[PDB]
RNA sequence: GGCACGCGAGCUGGGUUUAGAACGUCGUGAGACAGUUCGGUCUCUAUCCGCCGCGCGCGUCAGAAGCUUGAGGAAACCUGUC
RNA sequence: UGCAUCCGGUGAAGCCGCCGAGUGAUCGAGUGGUGGAGGGUGUGGGAGUGAGAAUGCAGGCAUGAGUAGCGAUUAGGCAAGU
RNA sequence: GGAGGGGAGUGAAAGAGUACCUGAAACCGUGCGCUUACAAUCCGUCAGAGCCCUCGACGUGUCGUGGGGUGAUGGCGUGCCU
């Protein structure tokens, strides 16, 4: 998606992307993780795409998940609850909380989560 | 003049600049409203300020039996406590000072009419 | 640069006094049944229970 | 042409102007030469005035909001061929 | 400190004030607070007898300032627990 | 959570709490009174409006052989030592 405007969150191009991937990987596989808010806005676009792609379900859509995601037991479970389950929903598929500050360094906590409203 | 009860924290690990900064927020309001402000004010220096100020409010309501809803937060201020030297060494062979100091936190709290 | 004089106490106290914090605004909210503060900002994950209140 | 022959808490170290070494000359000698040649650490977190930008507070006799007049000030002002 | 007298747990010294006084260094056996054991006066004797500065010494604390910095060239994230 | 503190006690005194006799100055706060955002201030001194406090007399506020605090405003005014 759109890329970010500043400096990258992890300190560098790939450690971001690598962070981004395994934050995916913790939100498809326990339901909502909790972190700082910029890392969940930024998580956003990237596992609702994920998720997209996950909808339409295809040995091309497949791959194309796996060469992000890296972790098969959830790309098995992407492919087969998250994916049928948003099948009549378009576009929305997660939800930003805004939580109380980190006390170590104040930072600023969100909670992301997917919706299971219908 | 109203009834009234005080409690003091001597010897408080924070700088006394850094705890009034604090202090400054909570000055004639009353013990809920200061109580909140201090349990979501961004700084590590609330927590010591608003045990004083709880130890005051149960101290007012217990020793003296005062109802804890006409508590208001009167007078409350930080001085400064006894400071210990360091030294941290520095380029070229140097050693500078690095001041390690504390405070105490007063608060008078008294019950006025609403 | 070094300063080449002792600031008096008037200037000093002037420049000190703009160091301050602000109070944040609260909102109330009903959890639980009891009321109590919350920052607006955090209305909603009051609502779903996700901060600890004391 | 003036303004520390403007401007090194803005930069350079090519020259000059330490300690090494050589040539010519002087001195018996250590050494020396507004004589020559090669090489040779340029430190600092801006307190005050000053200047460039940006806010907070108060004032303008009730509290506000749109559109503006402008005292005053700044910017610009080059030139050729056919 | 010699000598002679006076005051003191019915509160001395010390410290903080008020009200005053002398031509000056200064004074108040005038008082209020704190304090808890030694002081005043006269006349002599002896001084480690008077600090504002020696880039003076020791201790305490200010300005700069809640500012610089928080010590490499690899990077952390999530869930759970205490 | 502790640290610390408020009651309750011991003590002649906790303005003696093992951070402890007396507790100055520098330095840092809190509360009250006056004053300060058109102003070029060796930061004081001499006049001085206003506001607040206080001592007397007479009425209900107004003077006085008064005293204090802060002081808008005007005049004057080139820190100390060697």
């Amino acid at each position: 998606p759109k890329p970010t405007k500043g400096p990258r969150l992890g300190g560098s191009s790939s450690h971001q992307s690598a962070l981004l991937a395994n934050l995916a990987t913790s939100l498809f596989e326990h339901g909502r993780i909790k972190t700082t808010e910029p890392k969940a806005r930024a998580l956003r676009p990237y596992a609702e795409k994920l998720i997209t792609h996950a909808k339409k379900g295809a040995l091309h859509n497949r791959r194309e998940v796996m060469k992000k995601i890296r972790d098969k037991d959830v790309v098995h479970t992407l492919f087969a609850e998250i994916g049928p389950f948003y099948a009549d929903r378009n576009g929305g598929y997660t939800r930003i909380i805004k939580v109380e500050n980190r006390k170590g360094d104040n930072a600023p906590m969100a909670v992301i989560e997917l919706v299971r409203e219908k | 003049e109203f009834p009234s009860a005080t409690a003091k924290a001597r010897y408080v690990r924070v700088s006394a600049t850094k705890a009034r900064r604090v202090i400054d927020l909570v000055r004639g309001k009353s013990v809920e409203e200061a109580l909140d402000i201090l349990r979501w004010a961004p700084q590590a220096a609330s927590e010591p300020v608003a045990k004083v100020i709880a130890s005051a409010a149960a101290n007012a309501q217990n020793n003296e039996g005062l109802d804890p809803s006409t508590l208001v937060v009167a007078t409350v201020y930080a001085d400064e406590g006894p400071t210990a030297k360091r030294i941290r060494p520095r380029a070229q062979g140097r050693a500078f000072r690095i001041r390690k100091r504390t405070s105490h936190i007063t608060v008078i709290v008294e019950s006025r009419p609403p | 640069a070094v300063p080449k004089r002792r600031m008096s106490r008037a200037n000093t106290r002037s420049r000190r006094a703009q160091w301050k914090a602000e109070a944040p605004g609260l909102v109330t909210v009903s959890v639980a049944g009891q009321q109590r503060k919350v920052p607006r900002r955090l209305l909603k994950a009051a609502r779903l229970g996700l901060v600890d209140l004391d």
